[PDB]
């Protein structure tokens, strides 16, 4: 078959389990995390960090050096497979700040050049994600702190590119809700198919299922 | 054929290799590569040093059998070999790199028999499929196409002992192996991994073909 | 165990007991200090301060230099257990001024 | 002790050397090294087509004896050397170019049984005279000095095979010759020939010393 | 097996280390050394000195057997390291930084009798467990895998006098020590602490691994 042969292949069977990925950039406070780890099915990759108590439950690995978080993306296969036979629920794989990825990464390297090594370094890891989450069907979600989110441009252009859902976080009694209008202010964006329609693009108390939800089926 | 029996009598005796190698004064790894049949050359000090510490008599050391068989492996082999894609880089499963369309190719095997009599006996073998031995690496199969007209070769081949037998099921495995390997890695370009580094190349040379036939039975 | 050797591990037993850090910043005679030793059952490493007065019991210990700061943290794990030994009841470990930390650090860097 | 007994087999059934390396497709080179026992090592392949070609096992192919011989020779030995002249560019007789005074030294020899008890014995060897085994070429010849004391090492000696006991002989010498050659060619120098050019070096290492003693008598 | 016996003969006579020194005129630093059994080499001055001030004739100074043991430790071992992480920089405790699977090899001795007969002993030694002989120090501990096999070396080794044993226990343990100890550094990187320095490598050089079997009791 040529066409096997070659990687071409069927667009309506490919979008209808797809894993999105997703971005969300937020202040501070602003509960970020909490939409993240709400479903209370994810495993979190915190770096230099413990914000793991705003969650109930769920399986969270502190990442303390580069090579503890490249043998942590390596084994992830494996983990997986362990979590779920324990009885663990993972349907979410979080990393919970890009800037650290950015800092870790800049001391393994460690100029332009070395500037242009660390996307390097940024771009391969989604690669290598990207093909797991087909097999494994994980949802990927990074997150980051405004400062649009906070970075050199070569990152945010790789992260917003791949990146299916960017979506900004804010608070507004106080009501937290997540709005992914289009806006000059900020920058927003949905993927979804022409037939679905999302009438409402700010969620209030918002989860993953929730926008996955949104994303397939109808608003 | 003739192999060293080393292997067979250190194990009944129950000496390690290492005692003895500290012992006969010979170096561990010349005495581990002879107790294996790989190395070619045997020196005169080495078996008689051996025959006095073990009570052997030379006869005991050497295994013997006049029988003798040969291998021919075309010049000109017929392979068709399809590139996949599918970003074999991230994960290194060899099937993604490349896929064998079709290679078939002839062996020839001469058996000569203790008489100058010989009989020659001609093999035909084909890809069947590539078998996974374990996530991380896999054996490419061949089948023999015609058996029935060779039926012949297979009372030859099981009238040897047992030790004989598995050295000449190596010996026709590593041939195949080479014969494979180099014909691949010429057609396929080599692809390098992102995360030491495995280029296809060398997976390709470290990957193993056994030929699976009625006639080799072990 | 993959899942022991690296360190991933289970939150709901984590977040369970779990011992929360608390940064309380306040004006002028707002009473910050009483808030964090009202329970009385505090240790204060005080910074070339002395706000004691307003807790009723607890340990206190003064810092002079960034040299006495680094020793009390480092022996502080064999501290508490001599507190406790005594029957001094210490549940939280406060440092009375994030500044006065600025002014030591840099001191000593300097 | 061990050796190839491929020069007496080949002489019994009457094959000379050209045939049999026509034959078995080893070069005739190799085949005559080998008939003598200088070769150090010998190739698998070696031993199983001679054997299949001869009708004749491993076991006739090498014989064995436990016993085993070491010989040391002093590293620091007492030597004088007086030089002749008498015009030996002339006509080439070592004997013109230089006159041993005296060369005496110990060579010890250590006769290990089969069991692991070993027993050593010591010799010394002085020079005695210089033979002229033809008008060309002379041999050097070395005598035991004390060969009472070391009565025993004959018994051991003359208990080895006929064909064991002419190799062991063979090594001796060789030794030997090498080592009191060696020694001469530093105290003298060279003198060419006037009248293809034989130096006075090239003629000393062709010399060769044959040791004489009552121990060994063959 | 040789020892000096400084170190008793001066407890027995309660001099002190410091002042035999300042008498014998010999550095404090040499004589300690010497009073434990670390000097691989004693001047004869020394002996002579020590001797004439204790009225002590050179029989009583060494203690001698005639029994000779040999230690072989394999050049290939079978060695599994993990790496533990879990911030080992903050608290210097070794288990954060590197976790051992499973370490195993073989150590052959060598029993030499007085008469010239040899008797052959073969150990072979796993891990068990990493105990913490205080909070900061921990001492990995191996046990011998075959021991009833090898019931007849402790024969053997409570033969001797305790001096003498405590000596042999002293340097198999050094040896076990600097073998594992320099297999470990090479496999797992260093950490340096936040908080003169003491770097991960500089802590597991100074671990020490004793060997605990019914063998050795001392
Ligand atoms: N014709 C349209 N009407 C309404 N909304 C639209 C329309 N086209 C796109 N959108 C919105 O934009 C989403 C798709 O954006 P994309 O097609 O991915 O944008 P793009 O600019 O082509 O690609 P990048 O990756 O963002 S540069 C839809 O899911 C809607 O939210
Ligand atoms: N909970 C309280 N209820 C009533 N009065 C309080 C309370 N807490 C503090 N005060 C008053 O404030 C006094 C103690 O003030 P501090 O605790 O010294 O203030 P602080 O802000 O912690 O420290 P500084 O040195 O003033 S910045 C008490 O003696 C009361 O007069």
């Amino acid at each position: 078959d040529i066409l096997t042969q070659l990687g071409v292949k069927d667009i309506s069977k490919q979008n209808a389990n797809k894993f999105y990925k997703f971005a969300i950039y937020g202040k501070f406070g602003t509960g970020k995390t909490t939409f993240l780890t709400k479903d209370n099915n994810a495993l979190v990759l915190d770096i230099n960090e413990d914000g793991t108590t705003v969650t109930e439950d769920g399986a969270v690995v502190q990442i303390k050096n580069y090579k503890h978080f490249s043998a942590v993306i390596k084994m992830l296969p494996k983990i997986i497979e362990q979590l779920r036979e324990n009885g663990k629920q993972i349907d979410v794989v979080v990393i919970e700040t890009i800037q650290k990825l950015r800092d870790i990464t800049m001391d393994d390297i460690m100029t332009f050049n070395d500037w242009g090594e660390c996307a390097t370094r940024i771009v391969s890891i989604y690669r290598y994600i990207s093909k797991l989450q087909e097999h494994y069907q994980f949802h990927l979600a990074i997150s980051g702190h405004e400062g649009t989110i906070e970075a050199q441009d070569q990152i945010k252009k790789a992260v917003i590119s791949q990146s299916d859902v960017l979506a900004r976080m804010t608070i507004e009694t106080y009501q937290y809700v997540l709005n992914a209008e289009p806006s000059n202010l900020f920058e927003t964006k949905i993927r979804h198919s022409s037939n679905i329609k999302i009438n409402n693009k700010r969620f209030i108390n918002p989860s993953i299922n929730d926008v996955v939800q949104a994303i397939r089926n109808g608003n | 054929m003739i192999r060293n029996r080393l292997s067979e009598l250190l194990s009944e005796r129950g000496l390690k290799i290492s005692r003895v190698a500290k012992d006969v004064k010979i170096a561990r790894s010349s005495l581990t590569s002879m107790a294996q049949n790989d190395s070619e050359m045997i020196r005169y000090d080495a078996i008689d040093k051996l025959c006095s510490y073990l009570h052997i008599s030379p006869s005991e050391f050497f295994e013997h059998n006049p029988i003798n068989f040969d291998f021919t492996f075309d010049e000109e082999p017929n392979y068709k070999i399809n590139d996949v894609f599918e970003g074999f880089e991230v994960t290194a499963n060899i099937t993604h790199a490349f896929s064998i369309e079709n290679f078939d190719f002839e062996i020839l095997v001469d058996v000569e028999l203790d008489n100058r009599q010989k009989l020659n006996f001609d093999l035909d073998v084909s890809y069947k499929e590539t078998e996974k031995i374990t996530n991380s690496q896999h054996r490419f199969i061949f089948t023999i196409k015609n058996e029935d007209e060779n039926i012949g070769l297979k009372k030859y081949v099981d009238s040897l002992s047992a030790g004989l037998k598995n050295l000449l099921f190596k010996k026709i495995n590593q041939k195949l192996s080479g014969y494979v390997s180099e014909i691949i890695v010429k057609n396929i370009d080599d692809i390098e991994e992102l995360f030491k580094s495995t280029t296809l190349h060398k997976e390709i040379l470290q990957t193993d073909s056994r030929l699976s036939s009625d006639i080799f039975k072990e």
